[PDB]
């Protein structure tokens, strides 16, 4: 535009995706134990 | 009179008889016409970043 510019994230979807897969397998394999050891 | 700066391409736009240019949303011009030969020719602006 006239000086405006829109500045792309960090992170992109697939890895929030991996992330969230991650924290399900964790949670249905052991429950509370990954999270303090 | 209209004075600018950027790129002229061809655009699919269909004008009507009486229109010269036109505006978007945002009230910039991005279409003219052409009043030699009449042509559909879209404004784009030039890079930067």
């Amino acid at each position: 535009f006239n000086g405006l510019t829109v500045l792309p994230p960090l992170l992109t979807d697939e890895m929030i995706a991996q992330y969230t897969s991650a924290l399900l397998a964790g949670t249905i394999t052991s429950g509370w134990t990954f999270g303090a050891g | 009179g209209l004075t600018g700066t950027g790129v002229l391409t061809k655009s699919n736009k269909k004008f009507l008889p009486f229109q010269q240019f036109g505006r978007d949303i945002v009230d910039t011009t991005d279409a003219v016409r052409d009043p030699q030969t009449l042509e559909i020719l879209d404004i784009t602006p030039c890079s930067f970043g």
